[PDB]
């Protein structure tokens, strides 16, 4: 798992904000990133902030961590980093706990969150599901990659619902999945026909493990 | 103690529901709140025009503090639409910008441009008149603006605490300082100690979206 | 928490109160987040 | 000449605006200093031994004990004959005002620097710190109630600013530009490995420096090694 | 059919919608598994990853409320 | 509550699988059983298993504890 | 709790069992109360 | 847990992390099981 | 709070402003509060007032 030709195993990361590298301008405590199928990518950032003697939150008053900015996160070993996350800051919060510790928390979401903030009404006549999905995506200035379907419908109706919900319903009814990342949305059938990438062996590589069967499904 | 409304309805129907639910639904659709205490029930618009009662400063008075913004709950405009059969046409109303208390140096309109939805749209197929659509859209904008910043503060025992008043919050940076609206209070006395918690801001969800106030089909038989 | 009804009620008078509070903010955050698209 | 320990009190977090100084009447017999490093110690199951990963270095700790005595048997180091130390309360007062009480303009205690003549802690001649622990014991009293002997025990922790901390860690990485001269025995892939950790970049380096034949290098050429792109 | 989760050390080349080979867990779980999700955590200098295998059996519409209320809630 | 004519108070149990008694063939850690009105009866069984040196789960590979058995 | 299905299942055999039970009655009381008008 | 979104987020850097995880799998198992017939 | 300072030999306005507020950038405001036409040549018996800052910005 550890990349080959790593001379030292020091892990590094980089946090860019509107193109500017702000890693060493603040005190960073923790970073978490989630990439799940059929969901919107998420990231959470925890920084140290607050001082009772000064009676202010200095990094909160800055212009680098306010809602609406583009955030990019990369990480790797020994100074060779790879892009992991790209999104926008949505939430901005402060916290002081019982024992006096104080921190600033940031919540970032992918660009596909633009699809989940309203209800719309539409008609489609003599089209396929792939065409309706591609059109709805393209109206939000995002790139679409939609595998074609074979069933042609006399009519499709979007009745007082969100774009995200309409897309997911029509995708699942055709046996396809949605993957969203890097200003791009891909709709396609699951990839179960490839070659394995790595081998994970219990007693060699693993730190924790859970697995389950259930016959009722 | 009910503040008067201006819209007169040809008919209102309470269909197989509880008194509390009917009252809360009709109150929220007019932009009003309900406060119940001491054998008395008051229905009125939120009190955001007064003078502050105290000053709570971080580094002076506070024992605990939480505060948060979220940009996804802010809108630029609201529209409401319906069908008028006497004219055989659609009818539309638009909301007006409400006047609220001043907190922070970012406006709701600036936060509304992160997602950049042109306008929120509400639709009903029945005969809803102009003034009712107007009140509906106004209530939605007020709902959205009163939930810009939310927070909670813990301090020592405060006998004169009250809800539906303003306080001044200071010592927390340019983006959170200002006048805040009190929504709730808790008093705790445990083993001789006394402290209070003060909640600021209102939640953004409608009442009917959180509770199940309609029966099941076939009466569940 | 940002709410007053989500606070844990204290019933004892003779003395780990700061671990029954951290293990309650974690569950509510794991459970709320489970409802967004 | 005998040198004495001095404590310098500053208001600025850059240690530029000196507020005062205190000098010990009796030097301590000894003091102690403490260091620590933090690693990650997770292990795979069914594995013999491990190779821990580095997390961070913690601030250093300093422990000191000393004494004030006013019964008239300890000489004063000022050159006058017949002079001995005879006032404990004044010393306790100035010490507590300098190192412990809150500053009315900053709303916190002062920044401290510890200096003992020619002593060296390391690469520096002083210790920049804050007071965290103090205890005083009064063991001898006058017939009017005024003390004649006091014993003090103190614990200090290390302090250093952000801007200065990132400059002390002069991080050199493939984030900067390198320059190297070619000497007898050098080859391009080996130099590339010694700078980047990977020979595979050699074909890029030859293009940056305009090398037609990169398998026969001249021995006075200065080669430039650019940094890597921030995200790949 | 089979669902599971695995925790290992920092893995830069992790990706979703690919296959991996799982071994060392008996005849009933060995084989090729399909990756559904990934989490990266960096806390205090440590780095580890979690790999989720399998998909949930419920439909999307059975978990969320995507229809309005009668009378538009008025 | 304790049955009358019990000479010793050692508590015992028995786990049969398709009619065969398999109590002493594995290491049993815990057993829980629920019988509630208007609900379906439930039981949960926890056994010790797994060995990193052998790289297998021996009782999982057996034929006594697979789904579908009585 | 007043129910038997709300009791925590015990899976260990070698020895803090009275803190995983107090931190479960608190969450269920914070969560049930959240549903009344 | 069998999911990655049901894992507890870690926010501290200076040192009982294995008790806030056991008291979270117990609540989710008491709460899921409460929904089956 | 409000401060008051006397000008002595060697004083300049931006340095006094830095020594009171921690930031020289306020100097142009201070000159306006005290009615200074030319603020690059100060007299050595002038008493200057330094007002407090506004409570929330």
């Amino acid at each position: 798992i550890i990349p080959r030709n790593s001379l030292y195993d020091v892990a590094t990361f980089k946090l860019l904000s509107d193109g500017k590298d702000i890693t060493n301008d603040y005190t960073v405590l923790s970073i978490t990133v989630n990439q799940i199928v059929n969901r919107v990518p998420t990231a959470r950032i925890i920084l140290r902030d607050g001082a009772a003697a000064d009676e202010t939150f200095a990094a909160s008053e800055g212009a680098d961590l306010v809602p609406g900015q583009e955030v990019e996160i990369a990480a790797g070993y020994d100074g060779s980093d790879q892009k992991i996350f790209q999104g926008l800051i949505v939430k901005h919060a402060l916290k002081v706990t019982a024992n006096g510790d104080s921190m600033l928390m940031l919540d970032c979401r992918g660009l596909a969150t633009k699809l989940t903030v309203g209800r719309h009404n539409r008609y489609f006549v003599d089209t396929k599901d792939s065409d309706a999905i591609a059109e709805i995506i393209a109206q939000h200035s995002l790139s679409a990659d939609v595998a074609a379907t074979q069933v042609q419908h006399p009519e499709i109706v979007q009745y007082y619902a969100t774009d995200w919900d309409f897309i997911l319903s029509r995708a699942e009814m055709n046996g396809q999945i949605v993957v969203a990342q890097d200003e791009k949305i891909k709709v396609k059938a699951p990839n179960t026909s490839g070659a394995p990438q790595i081998t994970l062996t219990y007693g060699v590589n693993l730190l924790e493990l859970e697995a389950a069967m259930d016959a009722r499904h | 103690d009910v503040a008067a409304t201006q819209v007169q309805h040809p008919e209102i129907v309470q269909y197989y529901a509880t008194d509390w639910d009917f009252i809360l639904s009709r109150a929220e659709m007019n932009g009003q709140i309900v406060v119940a205490q001491d054998e008395k029930i008051k229905v009125k618009a939120p009190n955001t025009s007064g003078a502050p009662q105290i000053t709570l400063t971080y580094g002076v008075n506070l024992l605990e503090l939480e505060a948060a913004m979220d940009a996804r709950h802010q809108y630029q405009a609201v529209k409401a639409t319906s069908w008028n059969y006497a004219d055989q046409a659609l009818v539309e109303a638009e909301a007006s910008e409400p006047t609220v208390n001043n907190q922070g140096n970012l406006s709701g309109r600036q936060l509304a441009q992160v997602i950049d939805l042109s306008a929120l749209e509400l639709r009903h197929s029945g005969l809803v008149a102009e003034p009712e659509l107007k009140a509906w859209a106004d209530a939605q904008l007020l709902k959205s603006r009163l939930a810009k910043i939310q927070g909670r503060v813990k301090t020592k025992g405060y006998p004169d605490a009250k809800v539906d008043v303003l306080i001044q919050l200071a010592g927390v940076g340019d983006r959170f300082n200002g006048l805040a609206y009190v929504s709730g209070i808790r008093h705790e006395i445990v083993g001789g100690a006394w402290d209070t918690h003060i909640q600021m801001g209102l939640p953004p969800q409608w009442f009917y979206q959180e509770v199940d106030i309609i029966d099941k089909p076939a009466a569940g038989l | 928490p940002l709410e007053i009804r989500e606070l844990v009620i204290k019933a004892s008078v003779n003395e780990q109160s700061a671990i029954i509070a951290a293990c309650v903010e974690q569950v509510l955050a794991i459970l709320q987040e489970k409802s967004e698209r | 000449a005998l040198t004495k320990v001095k404590l310098l009190a500053y208001q600025d977090k850059r240690f530029e605006n000196k507020l005062g100084e205190f000098e010990l009447p009796i030097n301590p017999e000894q003091f102690s200093q403490s260091f620590k490093v933090e690693y990650n110690r997770e292990q795979a199951q069914g594995s013999q031994r491990n190779d821990p990963e580095f997390k961070f270095t913690k601030p250093e700790e300093l422990k000191l004990d000393f004494t004030f005595d006013g019964t008239g048997v300890v000489p004063v180091n000022n050159g006058k004959p017949g002079e001995f130390h005879q006032d404990v309360a004044d010393q306790v007062r100035v010490f507590l005002d300098l190192v412990y009480s809150m500053n009315s303009e900053t709303h916190k205690p002062n920044f401290l620097r510890l200096i003992w003549g020619d002593f060296s802690f390391g690469e520096k001649n002083g210790f920049d710190c804050l007071l965290t622990d103090l205890q005083i014991n009064y063991t001898l009293f006058d017939q009017t109630g005024k003390p004649l002997r006091a014993k003090l025990s103190t614990t200090f922790t290390s302090y250093v600013e952000q801007n200065r901390r990132v400059r002390e860690e002069g991080k050199q990485s493939p984030d900067v530009t390198h320059q190297r001269k070619v000497k007898a025995g050098d080859t391009l892939p080996l130099m590339t490995h010694r700078i980047y950790g990977d020979p595979a970049y050699y074909l890029q380096i030859a293009k940056v420096n305009g090398l037609i034949n990169f398998r026969k290098l001249a021995t006075n050429t200065d080669l430039r090694f650019p940094p890597l792109e921030k995200t790949q």
